[PDB]
C-alpha cells in the first residue's frame, strides 16, 4: 500500500476539460487546468501517456514516482523531450558488439557467474 | 423522424471481388506469404466492426446477412418438410404413435451402413427421429404427405425470398444508417408486427387447423375419413359438431360474450390424458393471451405521430442517487454499437431457450410428445445446450463491446461504468460465492463419497442421514398444487403435472410424473447454482477486465482476440477478454453436462418408464436417484456405468452408429488436449523441421507453412473439445433412451 | 444521502388497509389478504412449533404480505425521491 | 374554413379534386392524399357497380344457374365456394399488377391523378377544362352516394327481414 | 467473367476433387462391394 | 406513359419486340438485368408451343403400341407409364444434351450481352427466313405471341381436369 | 349488446369519455391522434371493464 509500495502520482495540465479513461477503469472528470493523478504501478502511468498523448496534447507531462520515504522522481522525460525521439544528452547501455551469433555457449559460462553474451 | 432513405446500385454483382480472397480487410488484401493469412482469412470474414469504422456500410452488411441466415433455416425447414414427405414414416406414425417410432432419414445401402435403417414400424425403415417433428405435425395438424411437399417447397420459396431479399438489400436497394438508428419503429414492429401478428396468425391456424384435427385425432379417427384443414372454412358446420361455439359466429366476440367461446377457447392446463399433450385449446387461447398483450405491447414507442415513448425519456427518468448520471448514454450505446445489442439479445435468447427446455419437459405441449421418451429428452437437451453457448455468446460480444466501441465521452458517469470503477468488488464477491459453493455442492459429494466409502452411512446426506430436504422448492411446489382451485380460480388442473396431481399414463407410458425433490436433487441445484456463478465469473471477468485491467492497463490497445502480453509480469499468458470465453466455454461444457446429467437421471428414476396393472409403476432404473445421486460411485456407477450398457452393446444393430459417434467423439474430446496444452513454440519447428524435408525434395509450399496462431491455437481446442465432448454425450443419450423408449 | 428516514407505518397503513377489506372470496382466505393473516399468526405465535410446509394461511400469507408490504415501503422511500 | 365544416381552418387543398376539402379529423395530415383520393375513387367504384349489381341482383336475364339464393348474404352464403371465389381471384389478378403499382405509384410520389388513367369510349375528356374536372367531382359525389346507399340497402334488409329492395315500399 | 477464377479456388477445387474421387470410393464401392482381395 | 398502361414509363425495355408495347407490371426488369429473363420468356414459349402441339397431336390419335390415353397428364397412365417404361429418360438427356451442353454457355452468352438471346441460329427455311430488320423482328413477335398462348393456352390443357376429367376434344364434345 | 337502457354499450361511452379525458393530458393536442390514440385507451379500459366486471359479480 501507499505506506509501503511506490506510489505514482502523474502530474499533467491540460486545456480543455475532454474526459479520459483511468487505468483502474471507467471515466474520469480530467480537471482542465492542472491535475495530478495517484496510480499504482507505472505501466498504467504510461499507458495513460500512451491514453492521451495518441489522441491528443498533454505534453509537460510526467509522475513524479512517490516513493515511500517521500519524495519524488521524474523519467519521462528527463532532458524533457520525447524518448524515440533523438536526443544528444543519452549514454547509450546495453550493447555488445554484434549479433547473437556471436554470443558465447553457455557451456563455456557453466561455473561462472558471468552471462551468456558478455565477451 | 421515421423515414427510409435507400441507396441504390451500392455495389456490382460481379464475380470479381471472388477471386480476390480477403478483398475485405486492407490488413489482410496483401496475400499469404505465410498460412496464418488461410485462417486470417476466416476469422475476419465477420469482423464487421474491423472491415470499416463507417457504420453505414457495416450495417449494410449484417443486415443483408441475416437474409443469408435465415435463407438457410428456410432450407433447413425445407428439408425437414421434405424428409417428412419423401422419407418418413409420418402418415402410417399418425395411426398408433405409441407403437410405432418417429423416423425420418432412410440411410442408403453401402457397405454394413444399410443395418442402420430402424425397422421402427409403419411397413418402412430407416434412422428414428429424435428431433420431435411428427409431435409438432400432429399438434400443426398435417395429415398425408402432400402438406409436407407443399409446405417444403414453400420452404424453397422463402428460401428463394431471402436470397432473393438479401441480394437486394446489400446490393441493388440498401438502406442508410439513419434506418437501423430508428430503433422505437424496430421494437413498435418487432414486439407488434413480428411476435404480435406471429402469435395472432398462429391463433388462427390452431383453432381452424389445430383444434378439428387434434379433436379427431383425439378421437382416434384414422388418416383417411380426417377431413382437410381446408373443408372447416368453406362451411362452419364440420366445426359445429366438434366446437359448438362456431355456430354463432363472431357475434359473441364482436358483443364481447366471450363466455360463449369456452368450447373453442379455455383455461385448463394440466395435460391431455389421451395424448399426453397440453389441450389445444389452452394453447390457442394462450397465443390469443400472446396476441393481444404483444399488440398492446408494440405501441409504447413514438415513431411519427406524437404518441409513445422515446428509449432516451425513459432512460434519463431513472436518475438514481447511488448510480448518480442514471442510465444516461444507453440509447446512444445500443444504437452505435452492434456488438452490446449482440450481447443482450444473445443473453436474452439464450436464457430463452432453456426456458424452453425447462418448460418442455414438465408441459410437454405436442401430442404424443411425453410418450416417446427421446423426443423428450433431446428437446430438452438441445436445447439446453444453444442456450447455453448464446449466454457464452453474451459474455464475448459484451467484452466486443467493451474493447472495441467504448468510449467514456459518453458514458462518462452513468449506470455502466459506475461497475467498472468497483468491478474488484464485482468479481470478488464472484469469487466468493463460487468457493463458497464450490464448497457446498460439492464437498457435500466427497463428504457423502467418503461416509459411504468408510461405511459410516449414518453420517451422509440421504433421507435417512443427515438430511438436506430442499425446503423451498418443495413449499412453492406444493403452493402449485394448490394452484387450480385457490389462486387460479378458473383453472382445472394445475400448471404442470410435474407439481401437483397424479401421473398421466398414455399407453402405459408415463409422459409426466409429480417429480420429488429430496435432499439430492438439492445438492445438484446447488452444483447448478455453482457452476453458473463460475460462468458468470469468468463472463464477467472477462467484460469488467476487458479494456483497461490492472494487470495490464492497455487492452484496448492490445485487441480482443490477442493471445497475451508476454513473460512479463512473471507471465501473462491468456488474458485478452476473448480468452475468459475460452474458458467460459470449458465451463459450459461442464454446467450443461451436469444440467442434463441430472435431468437424464432424475427423469430416469423419478418420472419415465412404464405402468403396469392395477395403476402400478415402474420407473427406468426404479427409483435410483435420492440413494445413488448423494454420491459421485454413484453418480458414475449408477449412471455413468449403467447407463452406457446400452451404448456400448449397441454393436451389430440400428444403434451402432451412436457406437461409432461415441467412440469418435471420445476421439475428438481427447484430441482438443493436444491443442490446448502444446504451444506454436512446439509446432512452429517441428513443422519447419519439417520444411526441411520439403526443401530437399523441392517441395516447398510457396504459401509458407506456419502453424496455427496462439488464439486459433486455442480456439480449436474449444471447437474440439465441445464438437467431442457434445457429441460423446449426444450418442449416450439417444442410444441410451431409444433402446429403451 | 437518505436524508429522509421519516416513515415507515404509513405502508403498514398503506398495505394492511388495501388488502382487508377487498375479499375476493374463493382464494384462500375467504376474508381480506391480511384478515386471513393476522387471524392465521395468532394462532402460531404463543411459541408453536408447527406450522409445517402444509400450513397454507402462514407461509403463504407470509410471502405474498412481504412481498407488498416491501414494494410498499420501497416505494415509501421513492416517495422521498420527489424532493 | 372550407365552407363545409364548423369554423376550424384546413390547410389541405394541393390538387385533389372535389373542392370543399372537409377535414373534421384531418387524416390528411397524417396520410397522402393520392392514396386517399384512390380509396375515394375505388369504394366509389364498388358502390356504383356493387349498387347496380344490387339493382340487377333482382332483375331481367340472369346468367341463369339459380333462383334460390335471390338474397345478399344467401348469394355471399352459396357462392363462396363455388361461383365466386374467382369473381375474388380475377380482381385479385387485376389488383396485384394494377391497383399495387398504382397506389404503390402514387404514395412512391409519381405524378397521376389516382384514377389510374383507363379505358374510355365515352366522355368528353379531350378538353382540358372543368367538365373533366367537373365529371370528377360528380363522381366522388356518385361514388359516396352510392356508398351511403350501400348502407341503405344493407339496413333495408336486417332491420326489415332480408326482403327484396324495390319490392320493399310493396 | 471471373467466376471460372472462383472456381480455381483451393477450397472450391478441393470439394471438386474430394467430391469426385469421393464418388470414385462410393461408386466403385457399390458395384464392387465387399473388396479385400486384390 | 411509354406504356401503354397505367403508368410505368419505359422502366428500362421498350425497343424490344413488344410491339403492342412493353407490359412489366411488377418490378422484374427493375432488378433482374432483363436478359435472363428475355432469354428465359423465349425459351418457356418454344418449348409451350412444343407442349401444345403435343398435347393436340396426342389426342389426335398415334401411338405405336402403348396404353390408350383418356387424358394426357396425372402421371401414372401417360407421365409415369414412360418413366417406368425407361422411355422418358433420354428424350430428357437429350434435352440435357440442348441444355446444359449447347445452351448453358449460349446463355452465358446470353449474360455478357452478345446474344440478342433468341437466335440459336436456325433458318432452315428458304424465301421468307429474312435474318434482317423487317421480317425478323416482325416474325420473332410472332414467335413471341404464339408462344406466351401456347403459355396461357397450356394452362388451360392442363387445369381442365377437375369437372371434365377428360381430353380436350371431348370437353368440346360436351358443351 | 341491448340498446339505450343499461347494457354494455352505455358503460362503454363512459369508458371512451375518461379516456379522451385522458387524451387532454397526456400530451394533450387536438389532432387526429388524440381521438385514434386515447378512444383507443378508454377503449382498452372499457374492455377491461366489462369482463371483468362480468366474472366477478353482475356485468
Ligand atoms: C411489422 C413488420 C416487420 C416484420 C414482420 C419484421 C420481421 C423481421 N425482421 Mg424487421 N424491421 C421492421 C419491420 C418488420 N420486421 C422495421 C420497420 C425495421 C426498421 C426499423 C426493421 C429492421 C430489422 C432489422 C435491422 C432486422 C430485422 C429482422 C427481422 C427478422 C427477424 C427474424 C425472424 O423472426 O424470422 C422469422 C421470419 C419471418 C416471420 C418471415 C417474415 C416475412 C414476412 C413476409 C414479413 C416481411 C415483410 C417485409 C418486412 C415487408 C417489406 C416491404 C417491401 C416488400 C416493400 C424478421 C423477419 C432481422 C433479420 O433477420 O433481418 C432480416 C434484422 O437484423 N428487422
Ligand atoms: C476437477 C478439476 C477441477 C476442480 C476441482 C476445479 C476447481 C475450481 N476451479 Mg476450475 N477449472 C478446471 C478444473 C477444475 N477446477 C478446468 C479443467 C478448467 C479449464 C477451463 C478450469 C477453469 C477454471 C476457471 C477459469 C476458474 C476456475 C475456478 C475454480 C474454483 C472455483 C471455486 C470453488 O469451487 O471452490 C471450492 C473448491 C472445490 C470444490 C474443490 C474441492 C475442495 C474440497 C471440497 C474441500 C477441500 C479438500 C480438502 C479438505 C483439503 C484439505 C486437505 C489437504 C490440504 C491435504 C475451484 C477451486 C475459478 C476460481 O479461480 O475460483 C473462483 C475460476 O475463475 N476454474
Ligand atoms: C465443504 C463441504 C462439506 C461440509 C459442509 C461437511 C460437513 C461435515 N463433515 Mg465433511 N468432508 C468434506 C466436506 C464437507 N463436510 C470433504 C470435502 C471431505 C473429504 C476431504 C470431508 C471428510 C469428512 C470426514 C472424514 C468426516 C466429515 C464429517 C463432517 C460433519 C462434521 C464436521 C464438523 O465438525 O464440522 C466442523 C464445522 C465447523 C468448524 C464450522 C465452521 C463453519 C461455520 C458454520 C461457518 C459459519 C460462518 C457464519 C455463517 C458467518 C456469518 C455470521 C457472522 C457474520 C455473524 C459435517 C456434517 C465427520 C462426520 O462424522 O460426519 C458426521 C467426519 O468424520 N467430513
Ligand atoms: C402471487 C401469486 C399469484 C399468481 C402467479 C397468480 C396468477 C393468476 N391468478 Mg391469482 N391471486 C393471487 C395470487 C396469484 N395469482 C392471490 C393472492 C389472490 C387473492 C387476492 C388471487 C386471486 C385471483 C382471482 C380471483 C383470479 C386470479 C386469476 C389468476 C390467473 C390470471 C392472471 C391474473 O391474475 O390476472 C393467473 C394464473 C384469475 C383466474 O383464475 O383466471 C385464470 C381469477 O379470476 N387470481
Ligand atoms: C356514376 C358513374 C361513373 C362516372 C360518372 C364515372 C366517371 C369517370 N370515370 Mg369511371 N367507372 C365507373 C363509374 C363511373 N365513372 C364504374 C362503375 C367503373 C368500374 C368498371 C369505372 C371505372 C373507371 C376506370 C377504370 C377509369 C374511370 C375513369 C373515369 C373518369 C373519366 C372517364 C369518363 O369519361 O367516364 C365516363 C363516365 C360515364 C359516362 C358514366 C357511366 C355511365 C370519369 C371521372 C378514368 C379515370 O379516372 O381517369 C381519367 C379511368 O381510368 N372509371
Ligand atoms: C462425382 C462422383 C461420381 C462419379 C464418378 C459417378 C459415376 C457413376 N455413377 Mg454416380 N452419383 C454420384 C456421383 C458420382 N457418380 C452422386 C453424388 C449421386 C447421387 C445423386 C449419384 C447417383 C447415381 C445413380 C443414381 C446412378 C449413378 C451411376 C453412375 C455410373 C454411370 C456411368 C458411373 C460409374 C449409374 C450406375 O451405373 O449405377 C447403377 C446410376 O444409375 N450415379
Ligand atoms: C408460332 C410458331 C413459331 C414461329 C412463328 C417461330 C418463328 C421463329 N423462330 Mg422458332 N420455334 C418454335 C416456333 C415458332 N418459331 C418452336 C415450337 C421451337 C422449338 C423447337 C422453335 C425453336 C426455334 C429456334 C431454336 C430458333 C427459332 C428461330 C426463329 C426465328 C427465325 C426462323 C423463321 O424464319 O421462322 C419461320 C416461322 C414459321 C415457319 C412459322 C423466327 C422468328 C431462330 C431464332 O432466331 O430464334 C429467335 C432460332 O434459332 N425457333
Ligand atoms: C374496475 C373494474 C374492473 C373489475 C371489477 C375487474 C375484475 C377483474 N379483472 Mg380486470 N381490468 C380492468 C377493470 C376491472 N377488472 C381494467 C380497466 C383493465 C385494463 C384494461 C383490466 C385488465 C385486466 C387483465 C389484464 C386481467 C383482468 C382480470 C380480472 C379478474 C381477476 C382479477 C384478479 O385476479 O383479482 C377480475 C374478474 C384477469 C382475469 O383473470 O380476467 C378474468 C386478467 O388477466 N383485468
Ligand atoms: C435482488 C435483491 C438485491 C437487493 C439490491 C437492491 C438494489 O439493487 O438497489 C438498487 C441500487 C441502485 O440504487 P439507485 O437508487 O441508484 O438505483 C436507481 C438506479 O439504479 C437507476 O438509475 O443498487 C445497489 O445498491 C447495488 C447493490 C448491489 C449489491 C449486491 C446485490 C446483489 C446481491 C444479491 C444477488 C441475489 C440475486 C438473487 C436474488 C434472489
Ligand atoms: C498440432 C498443432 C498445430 C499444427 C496444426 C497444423 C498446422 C494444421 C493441420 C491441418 C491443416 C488444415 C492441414 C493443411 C492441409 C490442407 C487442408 C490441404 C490438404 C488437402 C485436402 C485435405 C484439402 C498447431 O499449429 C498448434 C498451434 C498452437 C497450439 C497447438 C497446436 C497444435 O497442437
Ligand atoms: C335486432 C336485429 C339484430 C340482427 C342480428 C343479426 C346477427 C348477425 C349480423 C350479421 C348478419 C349475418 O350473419 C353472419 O352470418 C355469417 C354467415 O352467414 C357468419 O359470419 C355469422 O353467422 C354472422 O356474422
Amino acid at each position: 500500500c501507499a505506506e509501503t509500495e511506490e506510489k505514482y502520482a502523474m502530474t499533467w495540465s491540460s486545456d480543455q476539460q475532454h474526459i479520459f479513461e483511468m487505468p483502474t477503469g471507467g471515466a474520469a472528470v480530467m480537471n482542465s487546468g492542472d491535475n495530478l493523478l495517484y496510480l499504482a504501478r507505472k505501466e498504467q502511468a504510461l499507458a495513460l501517456a500512451t491514453q492521451l498523448r495518441t489522441q491528443f496534447k498533454i505534453q509537460d507531462y510526467k509522475i513524479y514516482r512517490i516513493f515511500p520515504s517521500g519524495e519524488v522522481q521524474y523519467l519521462h522525460p528527463k532532458d524533457g523531450v520525447l524518448p524515440y525521439q533523438v536526443n544528444k544528452g543519452r549514454e547509450q547501455v546495453g550493447r555488445v558488439k554484434s549479433t547473437i551469433g556471436k554470443n558465447v555457449n553457455p557451456a563455456q559460462v557453466k561455473f561462472t557467474s558471468k552471462a551468456t553474451y558478455d565477451r | 423522424q421515421v423515414k427510409v432513405v435507400v441507396d441504390r446500385d451500392v455495389v456490382p454483382t460481379s464475380f470479381e471481388k471472388w477471386a480476390k480472397p480477403g478483398h475485405f480487410s486492407r490488413s489482410l488484401a496483401k496475400g499469404p506469404k505465410t498460412t496464418t493469412w488461410i485462417w486470417n482469412l476466416h476469422a475476419d470474414a465477420h469482423d464487421f466492426d474491423s472491415h470499416t469504422s463507417s457504420l453505414e456500410e457495416v450495417s449494410r452488411k449484417i443486415f443483408s446477412a441475416h437474409f443469408g441466415q435465415l435463407a438457410i433455416i428456410f432450407i433447413w425447414l425445407s428439408g425437414m418438410y421434405f424428409h417428412g414427405a419423401r422419407f418418413s414414416n409420418y402418415v402410417a406414425w399418425l395411426s398408433n404413435p405409441t407403437g410405432i417410432k418417429p423416423s425420418a432419414q432412410v440411410v442408403w445401402p453401402i457397405v454394413g451402413q444399410q443395418i442402420l435403417n430402424a425397422d421402427v414400424g409403419g411397413g418402412m425403415q430407416g434412422i428414428q427421429i429424435t428431433s420431435g417433428l411428427f409431435q409438432l405435425w400432429r399438434a400443426s395438424g398435417i395429415v398425408n404427405e402432400l402438406q409436407l411437399y407443399v409446405t417444403a417447397l414453400g420452404g424453397l420459396g422463402m428460401a428463394g425470398l431471402m436470397i432473393f431479399a438479401g441480394w437486394f438489400h446489400y446490393h441493388k436497394a440498401a438502406p442508410k444508417l439513419e434506418w437501423f438508428q430508428n430503433v422505437e419503429s424496430m421494437l413498435n414492429h418487432h414486439l407488434a408486427g413480428l411476435l404480435g401478428l406471429g402469435s395472432l396468425s398462429w391463433a388462427g391456424h390452431q383453432i381452424h387447423v389445430s383444434l378439428p384435427i387434434n379433436k379427431l385425432l383425439d378421437a382416434g379417427v384414422a388418416p383417411s375419413s380426417i377431413p382437410l384443414p381446408h373443408e372447416f372454412i368453406l362451411n362452419r358446420n364440420l366445426m359445429a359438431e366438434l366446437y359448438p361455439s362456431f355456430q354463432q359466429g363472431l357475434v359473441p366476440f364482436f358483443t364481447l360474450n366471450w363466455k360463449q367461446y369456452s368450447d373453442i377457447l379455455t383455461f385448463k392446463g394440466g395435460l391431455s390424458p389421451v395424448t399426453g399433450g397440453l389441450w389445444l385449446t389452452d394453447v390457442a387461447h394462450h397465443h390469443l393471451a400472446i396476441a393481444v398483450l404483444f399488440l398492446v405491447a408494440g405501441h409504447m414507442y413514438r415513431t411519427n405521430w406524437g404518441i409513445g415513448h422515446s428509449i432516451k425519456q425513459i432512460l434519463e427518468a431513472h436518475k438514481g442517487p447511488l448510480t448518480g448520471e442514471g442510465h444516461k448514454g444507453l440509447y446512444e450505446i445500443l444504437t452505435t454499437s452492434w456488438h452490446a445489442n449482440l450481447a443482450i439479445n444473445l443473453a436474452m435468447l439464450g436464457s430463452l431457450s432453456i426456458i424452453v427446455a425447462h418448460h418442455m419437459y414438465a408441459m410437454p405441449p405436442y401430442p404424443y410428445l411425453a410418450t416417446d421418451y427421446p423426443t423428450q429428452l433431446s428437446l430438452f437437451t438441445h436445447h439446453m445446450w444453444i442456450g447455453g453457448f448464446c449466454i457464452v455468446g453474451a459474455g464475448a460480444h459484451a467484452a466486443i463491446y467493451m474493447v472495441r466501441d467504448y468510449s467514456p465521452t459518453v458514458n462518462f458517469n452513468n449506470v455502466l461504468d459506475r461497475m467498472i470503477r468497483h468491478r474488484d468488488a464485482i468479481i470478488s464477491h464472484l469469487n466468493w460465492v463460487c468457493i463458497f459453493l464450490g464448497m457446498h455442492s460439492f464437498g457435500l459429494y466427497i463428504h457423502n463419497d467418503t461416509m459411504r466409502a468408510l461405511g459410516r452411512a449414518q453420517d451422509m446426506f440421504s433421507d435417512t442421514a443427515i438430511q438436506l430436504q430442499p425446503v423451498f422448492a418443495q413449499w412453492i411446489q406444493q403452493i402449485h398444487t394448490l394452484a387450480p382451485g385457490n389462486t387460479a380460480v378458473n383453472a382445472l388442473a394445475t400448471a404442470s403435472y410435474a407439481f401437483g396431481a397424479d401421473t398421466v399414463t398414455v399407453g402405459s407410458k408415463i409422459a409426466m410424473m409429480p417429480i420429488k425433490l429430496g435432499t439430492a436433487d438439492f445438492m445438484v441445484h446447488h452444483i447448478h447454482a455453482f457452476t453458473i456463478h463460475v460462468t458468470t465469473l469468468i463472463l464477467l471477468k472477462g467484460v469488467l477486465y476487458a479494456r483497461n485491467s490492472r494487470l495490464i492497463p492497455d487492452k484496448a490497445n492490445l485487441g480482443f482476440r490477442f493471445p497475451c502480453d508476454g513473460p512479463g509480469r512473471g507471465g501473462t499468458c491468456q488474458v485478452s477478454a476473448w480468452d475468459h470465453v475460452f474458458l467460459g466455454l470449458f465451463w459450459m461444457y461442464n454446467a450443461l453436462s451436469i444440467v442434463i446429467f441430472h435431468f437424464s437421471w432424475k427423469m430416469q428414476s423419478d418420472v419415465w418408464g412404464t405402468v403396469t396393472s392395477n395403476g402400478a409403476i415402474s420407473h427406468i432404473t426404479g427409483g435410483n436417484f435420492a440413494q445413488s445421486a448423494i454420491t459421485i460411485n454413484g453418480w458414475l456407477r449408477d449412471f455413468l456405468w449403467a447407463q452406457a450398457s446400452q451404448v456400448i452393446q449397441s454393436y451389430g444393430s440400428s444403434l451402432s452408429a451412436y457406437g461409432l459417434m461415441f467412440l469418435g467423439a471420445h476421439f475428438v474430446w481427447a484430441f482438443s488436449l493436444m491443442f490446448l496444452f502444446s504451444g506454436r513454440g512446439y509446432w512452429q519447428e517441428l513443422i519447419e523441421s519439417i520444411v526441411w524435408a520439403h526443401n530437399k525434395l523441392k517441395v516447398a509450399p510457396a504459401i509458407a507453412p506456419r502453424a496455427l496462431s496462439i488464439t486459433q491455437g486455442r480456439a480449436v481446442g474449444v471447437a474440439h473439445y465441445l464438437l467431442g465432448g457434445i457429441a460423446t454425450t449426444w450418442a449416450f443419450f439417444l442410444a441410451r433412451i431409444i433402446a429403451v423408449g | 444521502y437518505p436524508l429522509n428516514p421519516a416513515v415507515i407505518f404509513i405502508a403498514l397503513i398503506g398495505w394492511s388497509a388495501v388488502a382487508a377489506i377487498p375479499s375476493n372470496i374463493p382464494v384462500l382466505g375467504g376474508t381480506g389478504l391480511t384478515q386471513a393473516f393476522l387471524a392465521s399468526i395468532q394462532r402460531l405465535l404463543a411459541q408453536y412449533p408447527t406450522g409445517p410446509k402444509l400450513d397454507d394461511p402462514f407461509w403463504f400469507y407470509l410471502i405474498v404480505y412481504h412481498v407488498g408490504l416491501f414494494a410498499l415501503l420501497i416505494f415509501g422511500q421513492i416517495g422521498y425521491a420527489g424532493y | 374554413v372550407p365552407f363545409a365544416p364548423v369554423p376550424e381552418a384546413v390547410r389541405e387543398s394541393g390538387l385533389a379534386g372535389s373542392e370543399a376539402e372537409f377535414d373534421p379529423l384531418m387524416i390528411t395530415s397524417y396520410l397522402p392524399i393520392s392514396w386517399m383520393r384512390e380509396s375515394e375513387v375505388k369504394h366509389g367504384r364498388i358502390a356504383m357497380l356493387a349498387f347496380v349489381g344490387t339493382l340487377a341482383q333482382q332483375a331481367y336475364q340472369f346468367p341463369w344457374y339459380k333462383g334460390a339464393p335471390t338474397t345478399l348474404v344467401g348469394a355471399h352464403d352459396h357462392f363462396v365456394t363455388t361461383a365466386l371465389a374467382q369473381i375474388l381471384l380475377f380482381t385479385s389478378a387485376f389488383e396485384i399488377v394494377a391497383g399495387v403499382p398504382a397506389a404503390i405509384q402514387t404514395v412512391r410520389g409519381s405524378g397521376r391523378l389516382p384514377g389510374y388513367y383507363g379505358f374510355d369510349p365515352l366522355g368528353l375528356w379531350g378538353k382540358d377544362e372543368a367538365s373533366r374536372k367537373r365529371m370528377e367531382l360528380a363522381e366522388v359525389k356518385n361514388g359516396r352516394l352510392a356508398m351511403i346507399a350501400m348502407l341503405a340497402l344493407w339496413h333495408q334488409e336486417v332491420l326489415s327481414g332480408g326482403m327484396g329492395v324495390i319490392e320493399q315500399l310493396v | 467473367m471471373n467466376l471460372k477464377k472462383y472456381l480455381s479456388t483451393a477450397p472450391v477445387v478441393a470439394t471438386l476433387w474430394l467430391f469426385l474421387t469421393a464418388g470414385i470410393l462410393i461408386e466403385l464401392n457399390r458395384f464392387f462391394p465387399d473388396s479385400l482381395f486384390y | 406513359p411509354s406504356m401503354p398502361f397505367l403508368k410505368r414509363p419505359s422502366k428500362l425495355d421498350g425497343s424490344l419486340p413488344g410491339g403492342e408495347g412493353c407490359f412489366d407490371p411488377l418490378g422484374f426488369t427493375e432488378v433482374f438485368s432483363l436478359e435472363w429473363l428475355r432469354e428465359a420468356e423465349i425459351k418457356h414459349c418454344r418449348v409451350a408451343m412444343l407442349a401444345v402441339l403435343g398435347v393436340i397431336a396426342q389426342e389426335f390419335g398415334t401411338f405405336d403400341f402403348y396404353n390408350a390415353k383418356s387424358k394426357l397428364q396425372l402421371s401414372p397412365d401417360l407421365h409415369n407409364q414412360f418413366v417406368q417404361n425407361g422411355a422418358l429418360q433420354q428424350i430428357l438427356l437429350f434435352v440435357c444434351a440442348w441444355e446444359f451442353i449447347v445452351g448453358l454457355p449460349a446463355l452465358i452468352e446470353s449474360v455478357n450481352g452478345n446474344r440478342e438471346p433468341g437466335y440459336f441460329g436456325f433458318d432452315p427455311l428458304k424465301l421468307g427466313g429474312t435474318v434482317g430488320s423487317a421480317q425478323w423482328k416482325r416474325m420473332q413477335a410472332g414467335e413471341l405471341r404464339n408462344g406466351r398462348l401456347a403459355m396461357i393456352a397450356f394452362g388451360g390443357f392442363f387445369h381442365q381436369q377437375l369437372l371434365t376429367k377428360q381430353g380436350i376434344i371431348e370437353q368440346l364434345a360436351h358443351f | 349488446m341491448i340498446t339505450i337502457p343499461y347494457t354494455i354499450p352505455t358503460i362503454m361511452v363512459i369508458s371512451n369519455l375518461v379516456g379522451v379525458a385522458v387524451g387532454r393530458y397526456a400530451l394533450g393536442r387536438s389532432d387526429l391522434t388524440q381521438l385514434i390514440a386515447s378512444m383507443c385507451f378508454g377503449h382498452i379500459i372499457g374492455v377491461g371493464i366489462v369482463l371483468g366486471l362480468s366474472n366477478m359479480g353482475v356485468i
